Order: structure tokens, then C-alpha cells, then sequence
């Protein structure tokens, strides 16, 4: 046997909360390709 | 060998629909790169019969031909005519497999061997570019007010009749002057259709280097290109032999790559 105590801490005065650091969610890939992009327009001209 | 062709053109019908063979026609350029086409390496019609390929002009054979284009045709119908004459068999099929829309008609062609004796009454027919190389000076800005610089330039210009003469007449004069070389003579020569002909071309022109490198990024620029253009028809004798089949197959004027010479000849 041992001898246990208890005490409580509020946070927001003397333990702080850090950020995310990361993302969760994993979605897909990005479609819908922009036409009024400069790169566009160079890489339309050199295929022309 | 002599070879010619003819192709059928509608140009006409409902203008409210697309007509891309309509289309076609606007621009000289567009027609002379179709036109030449017509005559793949013996290694491009191994590699893509279907012509689903990029087009690239080293990939087909070199042949000076000449084209002329005529119109007004009836018989309730409008029709646009195309009259090619090349030193090679053209190959129809490969040009316009995928644009059967253009044409009112299959092509078709012929062999062309014109055997004549000298001093025989012939009926010709020619559109000639009335070009001359002059001396202008340079005028700049017209800004209201023009700005003179020295600079004298060697342009290719229209030939120019004077105040108290027809066009006729001087076309008459500018096509005698060279008919003792060519090898005939003129007896009548009246002038039917005279005008302007208007292209466009694209260029390539360097823009920025690539950021990975070999080669730039470019961009079309095109360039206009225009020439003088007059229909004439009369009736020529021959003069030498081996002569007039000197003048045929090789051109009387410039611009031949434009479709600017073209005998269309009849015994008359």
C-alpha cells in the first residue's frame, strides 16, 4: 500500500494548448484546372 | 509526266449552318498547305494512313506545283473549282479523309502529255501577278504632319500604268515585253478580273528560356502577306518546242508557290 493524493490544474493560465500540426482528412486531388492562369496561356501558346 | 486534278466546292447553300470548306478559302496560305499535303513520304503513309498525326512539313515531298481557283458556275448550283498540275501522282485520299465536308464531289485526276507543233492557235488562260521592284524612299508616322528619312528601300510594288492609259493596254504592254522569251506571241489579250489577295502565316518567335532548359517557350506572331493579282484570257501561238514546254510545268510569274501561274491551255 501507498499513500495517493489528488490536486487539479485549470488550463489557460499555467498549461497552454498547442496547434494542430497536421491535417486530418485526407481528400482527393484537384481538378478543375484554372484558364485565366498565366502557366495556361504560355503552355496553350507552345502547343499552338 | 504531266498530272491534273480538279476539286468541287459548294460555297453556297443555308449561311446560317457551318461550312468549314466556305471557310477555307478566305486565306491563300491555308489553301496552298492543303493543296500541299497531297504527297506524303513513302514513310508517313507506313506510319499513319488515318492522318491522325501532328502535321510537320519535313515529313512530306518537295514539288513546285501550281493551282488556280476559279468560280461562277451554274446550273441552279454554285460551285468553287480547284485545278492542280504537279509532276507527281497527288494522293486525294490521304489529304482530305477527315474533311469530306468541304467538297460537293470526289476529286479526280488525269495524266496531261501536251504535244504541240510550232506556230499552232491556242486559247489560254492566266491570272499574272503585276509585280515590280522599285526604289522608295522612307516615310514614317504620318502623325499629321510626315517625317522624311533617308533610307531608300528595295520593295516589290504593283506595276503602275499611267493617267492616259487602260489597264489593258498596259497589262497587254507588260506581257509582250516578256511573251519573245518565253517562246509566243500575243494576237489579243483582254483583261477580265483584276485585284488584291490577302494571307496570313504563323511564325515562331522566342519569348522566355525554359526554366528546365533546352529550347524556349515561343508564341505564334503571323505576319500579313499580300500580293497583286489579274486575271487575263486570249489566244497565243506558239513560237518554239522545247520552248513552250519550257514555259509549262515551271511558271511565267512570280508567287508561284501561291498559286500564281497557271496555263490553262485549249486549241482553239
Amino acid at each position: 500500500p501507498r499513500f495517493v493524493i489528488r490536486r487539479e490544474l485549470v488550463v489557460g493560465e499555467d498549461v497552454q494548448v498547442s496547434r494542430e500540426t497536421g491535417t486530418s482528412v485526407w481528400r482527393p486531388k484537384g481538378t478543375r484546372a484554372d484558364y485565366n492562369n498565366s502557366e495556361y496561356k504560355k503552355v496553350r501558346a507552345e502547343r499552338l | 509526266m504531266i498530272y491534273l486534278s480538279r476539286l468541287l466546292i459548294d460555297t453556297g447553300g443555308n449561311p446560317d449552318r457551318p461550312r468549314p470548306g466556305r471557310k477555307w478559302l478566305d486565306n491563300i496560305y491555308n489553301v496552298h498547305r492543303r493543296l500541299s499535303m497531297a504527297f506524303p513520304s513513302g514513310l508517313r503513309r507506313e506510319q499513319d494512313p488515318h492522318f491522325l498525326k501532328p502535321f510537320s512539313p519535313n515529313d512530306f515531298q518537295k514539288t513546285p506545283f501550281l493551282f488556280r481557283v476559279d468560280n461562277n458556275i451554274d446550273g441552279n448550283d454554285k460551285r468553287a473549282i480547284i485545278i492542280v498540275q504537279s509532276v507527281l501522282e497527288p494522293d486525294w485520299d490521304y489529304c482530305f479523309q477527315n474533311a469530306l465536308d468541304f467538297l460537293a464531289a470526289p476529286p479526280e485526276t488525269k495524266e496531261y502529255n501536251p504535244e504541240f507543233k510550232a506556230g499552232q492557235l491556242l486559247r489560254f488562260r492566266l491570272r499574272v501577278n503585276a509585280s515590280v521592284r522599285r526604289h522608295i524612299p522612307e516615310m514614317v508616322q504620318q502623325d499629321g504632319q510626315t517625317i522624311e528619312t533617308g533610307k531608300i528601300l528595295h520593295k516589290r510594288v504593283s506595276l503602275t500604268w499611267d493617267a492616259s492609259s487602260t489597264p489593258d493596254q498596259a497589262l497587254a504592254d507588260w506581257l509582250a515585253a516578256k511573251s519573245p522569251k518565253l517562246g509566243f506571241t500575243l494576237q489579243r489579250c483582254e483583261l477580265l478580273q483584276l485585284g488584291w489577295v490577302y494571307g496570313s502565316k504563323p511564325e515562331p518567335k522566342n519569348v522566355k528560356v525554359k526554366e528546365q532548359g533546352q529550347g524556349y517557350w515561343r508564341e505564334h506572331k503571323y505576319n500579313p502577306l499580300r500580293f497583286r493579282a489579274a486575271l487575263l484570257e486570249g489566244v497565243l501561238e506558239v513560237d518554239d518546242p522545247k520552248l513552250f514546254l519550257k514555259t509549262l510545268s515551271s511558271g511565267i510569274g512570280k508567287a508561284k508557290s501561291f498559286g500564281f501561274g497557271l496555263l490553262s491551255v485549249l486549241p482553239i
